[PDB]
């Protein structure tokens, strides 16, 4: 598994992989590993699939019981902190949960990573899976705050690429999604193996490969 | 969680064309000693179910007055408790089952393995198993223990699938199940020569029968071996 | 009059009178009837409304696939009761594999009655029930008392101007009782039955609620223009 | 566990436990509160049958529940003490699992359902408390006012009063309050606080409580030689 | 004194009855269900001009397919307006669907008989529950605290409920628009009101398919009652 | 079933008076009249064996009794209530005292802990308050000797002498003319004879009359020897001779 | 059923008042009458026995005046075994604020937690309250000397001098006439004493009728001393005054 | 020690097609190396069009499917007789899964029918409830066997046009119903030749508008 998510002057990019695996064998080729919580808020997805499915629409409950109590939307930080309380209560349990919080609210676009452990820290960028660490090279050398939407878009792209080469236990297709002020737009599915030749020809890169 | 202590061997059974045979031996091991001679693993319910258990003893005369008690509760406020609405035997075998799976989920489960044996109201041949982990199965045969490995074989050359049960007869389905309980005899090291049989037929109904013998044994040819692999004499 | 103040008092006659002002809420009710053959058993209901913007509120409910009732008195007391017959057919099922018997079905309901009847801070149900349902036995109709008496029957009925139903099911009894395999008549006699008890009102097509059960036919309820065919 | 239902209805559609909550609310010393443009003051009543008293230990009339928001009461003193300790631990709460401090709003529908809770649980009385609660919402300059009562109903007001001679107070502001134009300065907001006071009180030296909610949690209470000078002015413009 | 859960000698519950008494006197809350959508009204009845009538809560959304009108203890119908939220997004939760207007009727309604020595009384408010879903479409709900619920094709309750009902009765017809069921309840609410009716001490609301359930501004209000005063003036 | 009685049957009258306690104590002015009197080195208490049948051994009704070795208690009122105070009383000597500091509570605070069973019978749900007065006699090394009287109400006062019950008023009068600080232990004796004489009607010799000691330490009665540190009760019933030897000298 | 027999005790009067907690204020109106006033260098404790005898032992005798820690002290108006219940509780809060904190209990969140107790009697379980008015007479290093009133509705207030018990308005009177902010721990002794003399149901005042203490920084430096009087010591201030 | 798990083998296979659905499964139950039965059902008809199979543990899978069924029949009552949806049916078996979330169902469960549109549906769950919408699904023993044959023969996963040599994909043309029973029985065949928990029988039920229909067909019993 790999997946990203950063802040950006235009909003925040999420971007994953789509494998699921039983061992060595690759029991999906195909899964959805982001959860649309609102219109206005999204969840990524690493470790236990029914756990972060189960708590993470149980959180839209709850962002969804806020609106109707107060009338207004919740907060990237409140529902972040809403997710990792229910961590914390199965605490030491053996649940495995690895998500970013992604969306945007009055103070801007929001961003926070949540674990099992209850740990919960805001920040501009964040991978996690087994394939993170090569997601975070492509995306510290080419991240900036001045980038625009097309091209932050395949930076989270070309990113989780990097990953899915590499990583056994990552791979199979690209879900990209960008967070505006007026909800998340979902920018489609995109297939490794077509996409890593075209990326080859069109960038120079992965010169090592042959095709 | 715990171990069984005194135990019963394998439980074996088949259907035939008019309903079910069921048969186990009258033996209660504790370990490898054969300590208990007189012991039966054979219970009917009514007059048209025989339930066999194996495995511990204890848990099996537990289960003996579970169904003692049900047939008592079926009869309260039942005008038709001897009619319409007596015990059958699936109602009989899914309580079982319930109890079974349930004891397993509190990881306490009762160490046995159960089949039974019985003719529904509408002359249907019923043949279920069902054991400690809440596992359920049926087939035209059944055996538990060492019977699922030795007798099932033998078993199935007369019933291999569903369209042979009617071509089956009462007389040769005992003979294939007393021949079975003797290969038992034989081969399985906790087994005894008495045991106990009980057919359910739709028109003669339950026929149980007590004290059977294995017979007809050959042991004649061990007079001819000799030794080990070299020695003559 | 002095012992009317709760369940656990008896009167000096030996009355209890909370009991006795449980079975008035169901003389209030609205009319249904209940009645069988040897194949199908019958509920017939006269549905009430508020005004004419309301609706007609149900009257029957099913409780299982050979079983249901209909209600006449506190509607949420019925709700209460048949969940907790959906729950013991439920049971049977998923246990014993076996389909509930309509006669211990109604053990089960006159159990659950009595124990509000002789303890302290709780009230008794302040409604009336007839269930019909085929099993084993055939066909059945059970008429339910708050009070906790349960009756096995060939026909009835409970709510206002009952009386004039089960009159007429009383001269019918050895008619209907023969309409064997044979279900719009069963339910013909069910509708001239309840007729019986109507006053200024008449049967129309959102007033009539009819429910059958029987040997290869599943509790089934009929309204709307369902029961146009028997207006 | 004590079961008793106390709060019951009556034949004519009534719960009495409810209204006679009200009526020790009733008994209470006046309470007022007024909002200005950019401001929120409130006002206290002391009744002075009780001198000798230490007025630096002796429980304030106006509680804190956070460093934003501020309540007051008329009633039962008693039980005015449970609702502040319930909100006061319901504001940390809230700060603790959603990280920002509550609305006036919401603080005010929780002390409300408390309220409410109380007339219809076995075992226990109403809370003989009617409050008014003030404050600022985080990072909002637009005043808050609302009001609860015994019954659990709560609502926002430009201007209100609650406890003994209300009726009497709420009469003035209905008339000297304008809603086009409220006191633009904490002064003209003070002073009219100050004058409704006056119409009940009876004498303008220590009976007078008057405390002062701007934006950003700067929330402060005058003391008596500030009040004083109010009450001189008012009286000396009267004579005339 | 007396047992909470008592019947009276003509077979009623003595509280459930008194409750009822108390939604009496209670303001006035109109439903009128149409093809088009189905609108609720309210009187928000101020004890003061002091009062900040916009804090006046008595139209509350339970989803947004769900709306809900209150008239009585409307303290009352808090943990009511809660349960219904929490049951609608929880059956939204386990079935991945919008829950169906009757079934949210009938889990509030479960609340209303759960009273004895549970809470120690029943509640004192109704219930206007009005919504759509895709079996029965536009429905409008009648909620007592007898645990009994009618549908409805019109309903007023409160204080001027009789009145408003007799009026409901002429008026209503199965070919209602939308825009005639807003100013019918407006009509009806000023006949009944003891203050003169405005956008300031009345409410309008509705919910439709498209747009779900939504409160109106006090602006777009007052323009129907304009409509409505010149539409009168016209005969 | 269960206790639905949770709430307090004991409850202020409009004047201020709490009923059930004020009838508890008229309960105990009908009871049989039981003393009390400290002496510098020692304390006596004492009552009439008021026997209900002839047939009755009042031998086998201890109305004097102990609840350690160094303190012991007597009454008037209602036997029955006074038996299982006692018991509760020996109980919490050990449970609240004796398990936790590993010797015996002083006088004060036992009656700290019976006054304390006593007042809870008058606030909690669904009980009657104690129809009993006490009066515990006691030593401890601190403290000294000490007597205290307990009410139906869980107040305790200190007493030099005291009597409750039928004739009390006439008893405590009578004491009060007879009391100085310097008595010794058989003076006091032969002043609870004296007073206790007056409001007994019919026989008065040993086997009508119950009385007891605190005083010197017994170590006859500890029952075993070894150590040095355990010199025995200071708590002594009188037996019937004893009473009757005192009776001559009357 | 039991419903019957319960007489209700924690619901409002038509008036908006609690019975059982005006009832309870009855009582204590008969209870012997406890002061307290409050100085710049102390606080004094005196309080009246009800009528005695001769033979109570008083040396030993303890009625009014209870110790809750070593800076805090009360006088009882009521009953007695009431105040006790109440006073455990109190001296347990005391030392549970000790461990968790490491410093001792300022007196009005110890007079607080106690008058909530007081407060939920009159507000749930059913139960009669307790028939206790106490006066809390305490030092602690934010307010100085302090007292206050606390009564079973679980209302409290702070004094500069304050009475309970009988004749409370006559003693009140006598206080607010006497009393000046800038007088002295041996005056307030005076005054105390002078008040129970006059507003006293008994023929004349003497030692054995009365307790006293008195909260003192009269303590060899910066710390508090508490004094609860003995009979001798009783007698001889009521000398040293002139009352005797 | 007490284990509460078991395997009783089995294979299942669910596949979506344009307006229909297939939920496959061989009739084997097994313990080690014995056979139990050789005609043990194991996808079941729920109610409302849909199909079901919990493969794994046949305890867990029997409890599982027997809750879903009651599932239904309280939908039912509770919502006035509403037909429960698929994608509704998908959500309350991932909460029935997660209510074990700590000592779970050892199975793996598919479900087969019709979406609100009409088309065919699948829904793939594993053991603690995670939950996906598929088109293509072999569970159990011989899983790894059959899913790159579906990938291949289904999807035409590397599968280009001749001539182009890689530039154009095989176009995604969809089957009929007779065609994805051919894919099936071969799958189910060549599973049977490999592993040894495969054969005996196999039990396919079709499901469309018109309702849920069967089909039986005898493999090797060896
Ligand atoms: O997160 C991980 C695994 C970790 C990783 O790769 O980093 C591993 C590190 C390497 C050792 C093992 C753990 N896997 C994820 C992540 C998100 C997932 C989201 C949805 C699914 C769904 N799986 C089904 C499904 C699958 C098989 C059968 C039936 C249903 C449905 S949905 C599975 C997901 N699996
Ligand atoms: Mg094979």
């Amino acid at each position: 598994t790999t997946t990203l998510a950063f802040k950006f002057q235009h909003g925040v990019i999420a971007a994953v992989d789509s494998r699921a695996s039983a061992g060595s064998y690759i029991s999906a080729l195909r899964v959805n590993k982001v959860i649309e919580i609102n219109p206005y808020l999204l969840g990524t997805m690493s470790g236990c699939a029914a756990d972060c499915q189960y708590w993470e629409r149980l959180l839209a409950k709850e962002c969804r019981l806020y609106y109707l109590r107060n009338g207004e939307r919740i907060s990237v930080s409140a529902a972040s902190k809403l997710l990792s309380n229910m961590m914390c209560q199965y605490r030491g349990m053996g649940l495995s949960m690895g998500s970013m919080i992604c969306g945007w609210d009055k103070k801007g676009p929001g961003l926070y990573y949540v674990d099992e452990h209850g740990t919960r820290l805001s920040g501009n960028m964040f991978s996690t899976g087994s394939g993170n660490t090569y997601a975070y090279g492509v995306l510290d050398s080419n991240y900036k705050w001045d980038l625009s939407v097309e091209d932050a878009l395949y930076l989270g792209k070309r990113s989780i690429l990097a990953a899915a080469h590499r990583d056994a236990y990552s791979g199979g297709s690209v879900n990209l999604y960008h967070v505006t002020e007026d909800g998340w737009i979902y920018h489609g599915n995109h297939d490794v193996g077509e996409l890593f030749w075209k990326v080859k020809e069109e960038e120079g890169s992965f010169n090592n490969v042959i095709g | 969680t715990q171990q069984p202590i005194v135990t019963g061997t394998s439980v074996i059974s088949m259907k035939y064309d008019n309903g079910v045979i069921i048969a186990a031996d009258n033996l209660g091991s504790y370990g490898s000693l054969l300590r208990f001679n007189g012991v039966e693993r054979l219970i009917p319910v009514g007059d048209n179910t025989v339930v066999g258990i194996s495995g511990d003893i204890s848990d099996m005369q537990h289960i003996e007055r579970l169904l003692k008690d049900l047939v008592t509760e079926n009869a309260y406020d039942n005008p038709l408790a001897d009619a319409e609405e007596a015990l059958e035997p699936s109602y009989i075998f899914e309580y079982l089952a319930t109890v079974m799976y349930q004891r397993r989920s509190k990881m306490n489960p009762l160490w046995n393995a159960i089949i039974v044996a019985g003719v529904q109201s509408n002359g249907d041949q019923f043949l279920r198993y069902v054991n400690l982990l809440g596992v359920t199965y049926s087939s035209p045969t059944l055996a538990t223990g060492f019977g699922a490995h030795m007798a099932n074989p033998l078993l199935r050359k007369v019933v291999d699938r569903e369209s042979d049960i009617p071509k089956t007869t009462v007389q040769v389905a005992e003979e294939a199940i007393v021949n079975a309980m003797r290969v038992l005899y034989y081969r399985d090291a906790r087994s005894s020569r008495n045991f106990s049989l009980a057919i359910i037929d739709k028109n003669t109904g339950l026929t149980f029968k007590k004290n059977l013998q294995v017979e007809n044994m050959k042991w004649d040819f061990a007079k001819d071996i000799k030794g080990y692999g070299t020695q003559k004499i | 009059n002095n012992y009317d103040g709760d369940t656990v008092t008896f009167s000096p006659t030996g009355r209890l009178f909370q009991v006795e002002y449980a079975l008035e809420a169901i003389k209030q009710g609205s009319v249904t009837v209940g009645l069988r053959s040897n194949t199908h058993a019958v509920l017939v209901a006269l549905k009430r409304n508020a005004d004419e913007l309301s609706s007609y509120q149900k009257k029957i409910i099913k409780c299982d696939e050979h079983m249901g009732l209909s209600l006449a008195g506190l509607a949420p007391d019925a709700r209460v009761l048949s969940n907790y017959l959906r729950q013991q057919c439920n049971y049977s099922s998923l246990v014993f594999n076996r389909k509930l018997a309509v006669e211990r079905a109604g053990h089960l309901l006159c159990d659950k009655a009595q124990k509000n009847t002789q303890s302290y801070g709780g009230r008794p149900y302040g409604v009336g029930l007839l269930i019909i349902g085929y099993d084993k036995s055939g066909a059945h109709l059970l008429e339910f008392q708050p009070s906790g008496n349960v009756t096995e029957l060939y026909g009835t009925a409970i709510g206002a101007r009952s009386q004039g139903a089960k009159t007429y099911l009383e001269r019918t009894l050895d008619t209907f009782i023969k309409i064997d395999g044979n279900p719009d008549e069963l339910i013909k006699a069910g509708v001239e039955a309840i007729s019986q008890s109507l006053r200024d009102e008449s049967l129309t097509v959102d007033n009539l609620s009819i429910a059958i059960v029987g040997k290869d036919t599943p509790f089934t309820i009929y309204d709307g223009e369902a029961v146009a065919k028997y207006i | 566990g004590y079961d008793r239902a106390l709060s019951i209805f009556s034949p004519d559609g009534h719960i009495f436990q409810v209204e006679y909550a009200l009526e020790a609310v009733k008994r209470g010393t006046c309470a007022v509160g007024v909002k200005g443009k950019n401001c929120v003051v409130l006002g206290c009543e002391r009744r002075s049958t009780l001198k000798l008293q230490d007025t630096r230990i002796t429980p304030s009339k106006v509680s804190k529940i956070d460093s934003h928001v501020v309540l007051s009461f008329s009633g039962l003193n008693a039980d005015s003490r449970i609702l502040i300790e319930k909100a006061r631990v319901e504001a940390q709460s809230h700060r603790l699992t959603l990280e920002d401090p509550v609305t006036v709003e919401y603080l005010t529908r929780y002390v409300a359902g408390v309220q409410q809770r109380y007339t219809q649980s076995g075992g226990v009385r109403p809370f003989g408390v009617s409050t008014l609660i003030a404050g600022f919402d985080p990072r909002d300059d637009e005043p808050k006012l609302y009001q609860t009562e015994p019954s659990g109903i709560y609502s926002s007001w430009s201007a209100q009063t609650i406890g003994r001679n209300s009726k009497t107070v709420r009469e003035f502001l209905e008339k000297n309050y304008d809603r086009k134009e409220p006191p633009a300065t904490v002064e003209e907001c003070v002073k009219l606080t100050v004058r409704s006071l006056l119409e009940v009180v009876q004498t303008g030296a220590k009976n007078i409580e008057i405390t002062v909610v701007k934006p950003d949690s700067d929330i402060v209470a005058l003391s008596s030689e500030e009040i004083n000078q109010y009450v001189t002015q008012i009286e000396q413009e009267k004579q005339e | 004194d007396r047992g909470v859960s008592t019947f009276s000698p003509e077979g009623r519950l003595f509280q459930v009855e008194y409750s009822l008494e108390a939604i009496k006197l209670g303001s006035t809350a109109i439903g009128i269900a149409t093809k088009e959508g189905v609108v609720l009204g309210v009187e928000k009845r101020a004890t003061s001009p002091l009062l900040e009538s916009d804090s006046i809560e008595k139209i509350v959304e339970i989803d947004r397919h769900i709306g809900c009108a209150m008239s009585g203890l409307t303290a009352d119908a808090r943990s009511m307006i809660e349960h219904a939220r929490t049951a609608a997004v929880t059956h939204n939760l386990y079935y991945d669907e919008d829950i169906n207007v009757e079934s949210l009727t009938q889990s509030v309604c479960d609340l209303a008989l759960r009273f004895g020595e549970l809470m120690s009384r029943p509640f004192g408010v109704a219930l206007l529950i009005a919504g759509h879903d895709a079996d029965d479409g536009y429905q409008l709900f009648h909620a007592e605290p007898s645990g009994t619920f009618y549908r409805y094709n019109a309903k007023a309750i409160g204080s001027g409920s009789e009145g408003a009902q007799a009026e409901l009765l002429n008026e209503w017809h199965s070919s209602l628009t939308l825009k005639e069921a807003e100013l019918l309840v407006l009509k009806i609410l000023k006949q009944v009101m003891e203050e003169k009716l405005d956008e300031n001490n009345a409410q309008l609301s509705c919910i439709t398919k498209q747009d779900g359930f939504k409160i109106y501004d006090n602006e777009k209000t007052a323009e129907l009652i304009k409509e409505l005063k010149e539409k009168e003036a016209a005969e | 079933m269960t206790d639905r009685y949770s709430f307090s049957l004991t409850t202020f009258s409009p004047s201020g008076k709490l009923g059930q306690i004020d009838y508890a104590l008229t309960a105990v002015k009908q009871g049989v009249t039981s003393l009390g009197i400290k002496a510098t080195n020692g304390v006596v208490i004492a009552t009439e064996k008021k026997s209900s049948s002839p047939l009755a051994m009042s031998e086998t009704l201890s109305k004097v009794s102990l609840l350690t070795p160094d303190i012991g208690a007597v009454y008037s009122g209602m036997g029955p209530d006074y038996r299982v105070l006692v018991d509760k009383s020996r109980k919490v000597a050990h449970t609240s005292y004796k398990r936790i500091y590993g010797e015996y509570p002083p006088t004060k605070l036992l009656v700290s802990e019976v006054a304390k069973i006593m007042q809870e019978a008058t606030q909690s749900g669904g009980v009657r308050p104690f129809g009993v007065s006490l009066l515990i006699a006691g030593h401890d090394e601190f403290n000294g000797f000490s007597l205290y009287q307990v009410d139906p109400s869980g107040s305790y006062f200190p007493w030099k002498a005291t009597a409750i019950g039928k004739g009390s008023v006439a008893a405590k009068t009578f004491l009060e003319k007879r009391w100085n600080d310097e008595l010794e232990l058989e003076d006091a004796i032969h002043i609870a004879l004296l007073t206790l004489k007056e409001s007994v009607e019919g026989e008065f010799n040993g086997d009508t009359i119950e009385l007891a000691i605190i005083g010197d330490e017994n170590p006859d009665l500890l029952g075993y020897t070894g150590i040095p540190t355990d010199k025995g009760p200071r708590f002594r019933k009188l037996t019937s001779q004893e009473i009757n030897d005192r009776l001559e000298a009357l | 059923g039991s419903r019957r027999y319960d007489s209700r005790t924690t619901i409002f009067s038509p008036e908006g008042r609690l019975y059982q907690v005006e009832y309870a204020l009855e009582s204590i109106s008969h209870a012997g009458t406890a002061i307290g006033i409050m100085a710049s260098d102390g606080i004094v404790l005196a309080a009246e026995r009800k009528v005695t005898s001769t033979l109570l032992e008083q040396d030993t005798s303890t009625e009014k005046l209870y110790k809750l820690n070593d800076k805090i002290a009360v006088a009882v108006a009521g009953l007695t075994a009431d105040a006790e219940i109440l006073i455990n509780t109190a001296r347990i809060h005391a030392q549970n604020y000790l461990k968790t904190y490491n410093e001792d209990i300022p007196v009005e969140i110890l007079v607080r937690r106690l008058s909530d107790i007081k407060q939920g009697y009159t507000q749930h379980g059913g139960l009669r309250p307790f028939g206790v008015s106490f006066i809390y007479a305490g030092y602690d290093d934010r307010y100085g000397y302090q007292l206050y009133t606390s009564n079973p509705s679980g209302n409290y207030t702070g004094w500069k001098a304050i009475s309970v018990g009988a004749n409370t308005s006559a003693a009140q009177t006598l206080l607010q006439m006497d009393y000046k902010d800038d007088m002295k721990v041996d005056d307030a002794i005076e005054l105390a004493l002078k008040t129970l003399s006059k507003t006293t149901d008994s023929s004349a005042l003497t030692y054995d009728r009365l307790e006293f203490a008195t909260i003192r920084k009269g303590a060899n430096d910066g710390e508090v001393y508490q004094k609860i009087f003995k009979p001798q010591e009783i007698k001889d201030i009521l000398v040293k005054t002139g009352i005797t | 020690q007490f284990n509460p798990y078991g395997d009783n083998g089995g294979t299942i296979l669910g596949i979506a097609g344009e307006d229909f659905a297939v939920l496959a499964g061989d009739t084997r139950n097994i313990t080690d190396y014995s056979i139990n039965s050789r005609y043990e059902p194991k996808v079941f008809d729920c109610g409302d069009n849909i199909v079901m199979s919990a493969n794994g543990f046949a305890a867990d899978g029997d409890a599982l499917v027997k809750r879903f069924k009651n599932s239904v029949k309280w939908y039912h009552f509770d919502h006035n007789d509403k037909k429960l949806s698929i994608n509704s049916a998908a959500r309350n078996i991932q909460h029935l899964l997660y209510s074990r979330r700590f000592f779970p169902y050892y199975v793996y469960n598919i479900i087969a029918g019709l979406d609100e549109d009409g088309k065919g549906a699948v829904y793939s769950f594993d053991p603690v409830g995670s939950y996906q919408r598929e088109q293509c699904r072999a569970g159990g023993a011989a899983a790894s066997l059959i899913m790159p044959f579906l990938d291949n023969q289904v999807n035409f996963k590397n599968q280009y046009e001749p001539g182009t040599n890689g530039k154009v994909k095989k176009p995604l043309k969809y089957l009929s119903v007779e065609e994805v029973i051919k894919l099936v029985r071969d799958s189910f065949t060549s599973a049977t030749e490999r592993h040894i928990q495969v054969g005996d029988g196999l039990e396919i039920l079709i499901v469309t508008k018109d309702g849920v229909r069967k089909e039986f067909y005898e493999l090797k019993r060896d």
